């Protein structure tokens, strides 16, 4: 299993400088040896075989070079240490002992599976033990995606392998927004190119003014078989995109900063490219029926018994099993309960009869059941509390309907969940067999009952306009994915399902009108989506949420993404695309294959693909799914696996270091903790691990050597760590020479990670619509259970730090930005207030104050610690009001108006309001995108984002059920009531 | 009558209907205003779903389809309370049989003066926060206990695998030993037989120590396994009480806003 802690031994966070180690020689002798914690195995093996001569049977010991060490790791795995250059403290040993053995088996295959197990956080050999056929089938059949990826990766010379390691970070369209094109003069952009001299690596500045349309090769030819690069990081212009389309240049345009680029010979880059060689594993080496429609009968399931439930008899009266047939989130028929049995005797053997025709069960039909406690002590109202839940796929991954008896281990109820069933939950049995077990029995049809083929489907399918009517169809498609859909409108779409092909965007609403309880309508719908014109990616994603489980539906969605999803947007929406993998019924589906294919063909994608999956390997509901996906990715991601392990080992030592500060040394003063921390960070093992590796926040950033002076334990509760590095890039003076990150161990940063993703998406919508609401969405990444990284914005201070008067905030900006640069700082502070003021209101971010808000010398506004969002305060205090979290105070209004009194009556505040109205409407125009993004996060596990009724909060802050004229009047009313007058309409 | 029937709930939201219809038997219905005037929406329970049937309005006549026959919403609800919806649309073969009445809204009111209601609302709001803090506190011990149990279980997995290694060491020593202790028995090397025996005692001792470390960890596991079950019980007891406590608080709050001046 995964590691309990991150210490060097079980129950110990740090080995002493010297420690005793029991060495089991191959002759049965046991030799106790004292080793330095930082000692390497090749050394220990030497001293051990020097000491062995002092013991009996020393004659039959072979040469020391003929042996290696093995031991039990903290993961209960018996690991062979083929890399004798590793330190004793870096072995993750359970106890301090080493066995001496002669290596056997495929040495190379063992070394890879150990490297893969390290990145996964779990021994790969555990997957070999899985008897579940679907698991092994996934491990073998997924390899074809791997091979096809590694083939395309090396289809050409180094160039192809280069596009994989350093893909072009380009926008999704080269069209330049009108407000971005204005920054260019006569459609030209001045750029400076530096070239390291062949002798002595000197810098050759070569300022030049060139068109933004010109391809990198065109600017290269200027110079008055080569590649360009950004000074400070590792992103390369390896494709013939318009220079404006590349993100670095496009940002520099709006930011007014002059692009600084470095020219390379393209031979030093091609030579560093390794050989991404993929090798087939061991599980790939070694390895009457009746249709469902023929079965004529009703659905029934016998709930046999359960083992136990944890509830005192003195409080709860009775218990029962609540079951229900579900197709996604909606029931295919009324839920069927069993009889109420006492808590101490979980027995029913009651065949539950469901009102559904067996032949009409859709492909994605599932059974959702749970053991509920009934407590009818408080009047006519009897409270029902869920105790444990569990879900099953009526059809396994092989189209085979279930039959016979079955045992199922149930899961605990997720915090905050109040429903009696959890259909959004993952299917399958709980691996923790120390949990309640529910015995079921599906009837058996004297043969393997299977689902009819696509051919039979189309056979049963073929067996079966006013302009104002055309307008009603058009408006239904424009509505958001969460607007009410009356029955009259369901039949309206179903009756015109063939005309809908002209308006492809209506397909989501159309699928909601389908009577999935009817084989007749289902079959016909399969034929419409088969030949349905592809829809836009942002709309296809809606098909992947918990509402659209049918495979054919999801398959169509996948083919839209494969065809029209850019590598930019895929990286933009990767969080949700990873989350939706939990909703899939089976391990092997088209979605997972598409994502894995993209992860193996783009390293900027695979990096975050890896960390998103790794960050939830602690979650036993998806650990097996993500474990098998990670195994397949690492087995084929090539040489980047070496760099990922460098990242994993660095995080493991930061987790261990912070674990000691908040456990063993929690009651010692900060003067003592810093003494301990600096003393530990100076050891060889700690410097070799935390120096020279890629930044998980951005693999383009190289984290070099530590700046221990800038490192410091923050004087806070969670005891976070602020770390500083050196940027090893030769041109480190351009981008940055210090890369600072905050390592947090204790606070769940998932909600904060999602909030920063939506803010980026919001800023993207604004820039495309000529609205430079300059937002600073710094990087945030969750890498484990309440462990994550956050990018440290340099030169920022909290509004409370600035005040240590109403004009205090404005006089501070007058300094550090005095003179001709004054109008720039004000313009940034205002443009950031607009984006933040609109983004916080739309989402419902936790209240802001002088501590959550920060200002940079730049005048840039930086909100921090968002935390809650949506209707999180409605459960605490039953208030049905939409809150204005970020209320511009007098201090903030003085800054926007350049210090003018009567701040509400200034041209600057007029333009400020314009940005808010334009940004609020802009987002309101894209409300379909944001409602789908949250919809794809319902099975994530965030307490403030569980049911579609939690997402309805943003349906109100955007006034979606009102007209665009009424919504802007609602926003004004909300802002005017929270700011105490001032917001006017022009 | 008009706006006096029990099934008319005025300006309730879809969420208020879903909760009022959650786990309700087919036929349970209620009517509310148009979410998007004076348009109306009948909400009906059928097959575990909540179906929305819009009530159209044109020149004093009401109805679901274009031929608006009924002259009042009360006449429409009462008619289909005795006639099946299948006549309108065969897909919906059910009738309005279980009306959700305001009886539940006026339930729990108890007091009639704003101060008494407010004073009582303040009592409930106090008990709720005190049971939320108690619940959230109990939840962390629940999560913490669950994690440390997973750790202890993995550690015991490590103890077993380790003991197997040390036991392999014994049988390994037993195999080589005989071939040499018999050679010393004749070679008169009694002291070398003692050195082999001593190392064996050193190995059997460690095995006996490592087994006891697993025994003490298994004992701690039993203690924590039970403590987890007692926490689970206390949580499955606070959850149902905390729920209705929150609902009672919300109702008193709903009573206070309605009785008070509104915009
Ligand atoms: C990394 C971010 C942004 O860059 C500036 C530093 N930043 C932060 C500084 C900060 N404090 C500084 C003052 O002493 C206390 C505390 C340590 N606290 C935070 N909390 C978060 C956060 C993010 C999601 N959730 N919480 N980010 C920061």
């Amino acid at each position: 299993p995964p590691r309990p802690s991150s210490g060097e031994l079980w129950g110990i966070h740090l080995m002493p400088p010297r420690i005793l180690v029991e060495c089991l020689l191959p002759n049965g002798m046991i030799v106790t040896l004292e080793c330095l914690r930082e000692a390497t195995l090749i050394t220990i093996k030497h001293e051990l075989f020097k000491e062995a001569r002092k013991y009996p049977l020393h004659q039959l010991l072979q040469d020391e070079s003929s042996y290696i060490f093995v031991s039990v790791t903290q993961e209960a795995e018996r690991e062979e240490f083929f890399d004798e250059t590793r330190r004793l403290c870096d072995l993750r040993l359970f106890q301090p002992f080493l066995k001496v053995i002669e290596p056997v088996g495929n040495r190379e295959e063992k070394i890879l599976n150990r490297e893969i197990g390290f990145a996964i956080g779990m021994p790969v050999c555990e997957f070999d033990m899985v008897k579940d056929p679907e698991v092994q089938d996934f491990r073998r059949n997924i390899l074809n995606v791997c091979k096809e990826a590694v083939d395309l990766r090396d289809l050409n010379s180094p160039h192809s392998r280069a596009m994989y390691v350093y893909p072009p970070n380009v926008e999704s369209s080269p069209e330049l927004p009108k407000h971005i094109y204005n920054k260019l003069d006569k459609g030209q952009i001045i750029v400076v190119i530096w070239v390291i001299v062949s002798p002595n690596n000197d810098k050759q500045k070569y300022t030049l003014k060139i068109n933004h349309d010109c391809v990198p090769e065109q600017v290269i030819a200027e110079a008055i078989k080569y590649i360009l690069k950004v000074c400070g990081c590792d992103e390369y212009f390896l494709e013939k995109y318009p220079l404006s389309q590349y993100k670095y240049i496009r940002s520099c345009i709006m930011l007014g900063r002059m692009p600084n680029l470095m020219l390379m010979a393209k031979e030093s880059l091609y030579s560093q490219l390794p050989m991404d060689c993929f090798t087939m594993p061991s599980y790939s080496r070694r390895i009457s029926t009746k249709s469902l429609w023929v079965i004529n009968s009703a659905l029934r399931i016998k709930i046999l018994c359960a083992t136990y439930v944890n509830v005192n008899i003195r409080d709860i009266d009775k218990i029962y099993v609540r079951t229900g047939i579900y197709h996604g989130g909606e029931p295919l028929c009324d839920n069927v309960n069993t009889q109420r049995v006492p808590c101490s005797n979980p027995r029913w053997n009651e065949w539950l009869n469901y009102d559904i025709y067996i032949p009409d069960l859709p492909r994605a039909a599932r059974l959702c059941l749970s053991i509920c406690s009934v407590k009818g002590r408080k009047g006519a109202k009897e409270e029902h509390c869920p105790l444990a839940w569990g879900n099953i796929n009526l059809f396994d991954y092989t189209d085979t309907l279930v039959s016979g008896k079955m045992a199922l281990n149930l899961w605990p109820v997720p915090h905050g969940l109040e429903d009696l069933l959890n259909p959004i939950g993952v299917t399958g049995s709980n691996p923790n067999k120390e949990t309640p077990c529910l015995e079921l029995e599906f009837d058996w049809f004297s043969s393997v009952v299977k689902f009819p083929d696509m051919s039979v489907i189309e056979e049963h399918a073929n067996w079966s306009l006013r302009e104002n009517d055309k307008e009603q169809l058009k408006a239904i498609s424009t509505r958001d994915p969460l607007s009410e859909i009356t029955e009259q409108e369901k039949d309206f779409l179903w009756s015109h399902r063939h005309y809908c092909v002209t308006i492809p965007e209506i397909l989501p609403k159309l699928l909601l009108s389908v009577k999935w309880n009817s084989r007749d309508e289902v079959a016909q719908m399969y034929c419409l989506v088969k030949d349905w014109p592809p829809i836009k990616p942002e709309q296809a994603m809606e098909l992947l949420d918990c509402n659209y489980p049918d495979p054919m539906v999801r398959g169509f969605a996948v083919r839209c993404l494969e065809k029209y999803l850019t590598d930019d947007k895929l990286s933009q929406y990767l969080i949700q695309l990873v989350q939706v993998l939990k909703y899939e019924q089976y391990l092997d589906n088209l979605l997972v294959r598409f994502l894995l294919k993209k992860a193996l063909t783009n390293q900027r994608i695979g990096h975050f693909f890896f960390w998103h999956l790794k960050s939830e390997m602690h979650n036993k509901t998806v650990s097996q799914r993500f474990g098998l996906l990670l195994e397949s990715y690492c087995r084929a991601c090539g040489m980047y696996l070496k760099h990922l392990n460098r990242q994993v080992e660095a995080m493991e030592k930061l987790i261990n270091l912070t674990d000691i500060l908040k456990q063993e040394k929690k009651d010692e003063t900060q003067k003592v903790q810093m003494k301990f921390l600096v003393e530990q960070m100076r050891r060889p093992d700690f410097m070799d691990a935390l120096q020279g590796f890629l930044s998980p926040l951005n693999p383009a950033h190289q984290l070099g050597n530590l700046r221990l002076e800038e490192c410091r334990i923050m004087s806070s509760a969670k005891r976070p760590l602020k770390l500083n590095w050196e940027n090893p890039d030769i041109m480190s003076e351009l981008l940055f020479q210090n890369n600072e990150i905050m390592f947090k161990n204790g606070d769940d940063l998932r909600q904060d990670m999602l909030t920063l993703q939506i803010i980026r998406i919001m800023e993207n919508i604004w820039q495309n619509q000529g609205l430079d609401l300059r937002m600073l969405p710094y990087g945030c990444l969750s890498i484990g259970d309440c462990v994550g990284l956050i990018e440290w914005v340099r030169n920022s201070h909290t509004i409370m730090q600035i005040q240590c008067n109403s004009h205090t905030l404005h006089q501070w900006l007058k300094d550090k930005n005095k003179g001709e640069i004054y109008d720039a700082a004000i313009d940034l502070f205002t443009r950031s207030c607009a984006g933040y003021c609109v983004a916080t209101f739309i989402l419902g971010i936790g209240d802001r104050h002088n501590s959550n808000i920060m200002v940079k010398d730049d005048g840039q506004l930086v909100h921090i610690d968002f935390g809650h969002f949506l209707d999180h305060k409605k459960k605490k205090f039953g208030y049905k009001r939409e809150r204005v979290p970020f209320v511009l105070t007098q201090d903030f209004l003085i800054v926007i108006s350049k210090g003018a009194q009567e701040c509400t009556k200034t041209r600057e505040f007029e333009r400020f309001q314009e940005m808010c109205y334009k940004a609020y409407l802009a987002i309101r125009q894209h409300a379909n995108l944001f409602i789908n993004l949250f919809s794809m996060m319902l099975g994530s596990g965030m307490p403030e984002l569980q049911s579609f009724d939690d997402i309805a909060y943003i349906r109100k802050t955007l006034a979606l059920d009102k007209t665009e004229q009424e919504a802007l009047e609602y926003f004004m009313k909300q802002m005017n009531d929270a700011h105490h007058g001032g917001w006017t309409t022009k | 009558s008009l706006q006096d029937a029990e099934w008319y709930w005025g300006d309730i939201s879809r969420e208020e209907v879903n909760e009022k219809l959650r786990d309700t038997a087919d036929g349970t219905f209620l009517v509310r205003d148009a979410s998007t005037h004076g348009d109306y929406t009948l909400t009906l329970r059928k097959g575990g779903n909540n179906k929305l049937i819009k009530i159209f309005h044109r020149d004093g006549k009401y109805g679901f389809s274009d031929p608006l026959t009924f002259s009042s919403v009360v006449e429409l609800i009462n008619h289909y309370r005795n006639e099946s919806l299948a006549q309108y649309n065969p897909k919906l073969d059910v009738k309005l049989l279980y009306p959700v009445s305001k009886y539940q809204q006026d339930q729990v009111v108890k007091e009639d003066n704003i101060e008494a209601v407010g004073k009582k609302l303040h009592e409930y709001n106090t008990q709720f926060q005190e049971k939320s803090r108690e619940y959230d506190r109990l939840y962390e011990e629940y999560t913490r206990t669950s994690q440390e149990i997973q750790m202890k279980r993995t550690a015991i997995e490590a103890f077993n695998e380790t003991i197997k290694i040390f036991e392999e060491q014994c049988q390994t020593q037993e195999r080589y030993s005989k071939e040499y202790i018999e050679k010393f028995k004749r070679e008169g090397n009694e002291k070398e037989i003692q050195r082999i025996m001593h190392n064996y005692d050193k190995l059997k001792s460690r095995i006996s120590e490592i087994i006891d470390s697993r025994r003490r960890l298994e004992e701690d596991l039993k203690k924590q396994a039970a403590e987890y079950r007692e926490i689970d019980k206390r949580m499955n007891s606070i959850k149902p009480d905390l729920i209705q406590l929150r609902k009672t608080r919300d109702q008193y709050l709903m009573w206070l806003t309605q009785k008070g001046v509104r915009q």
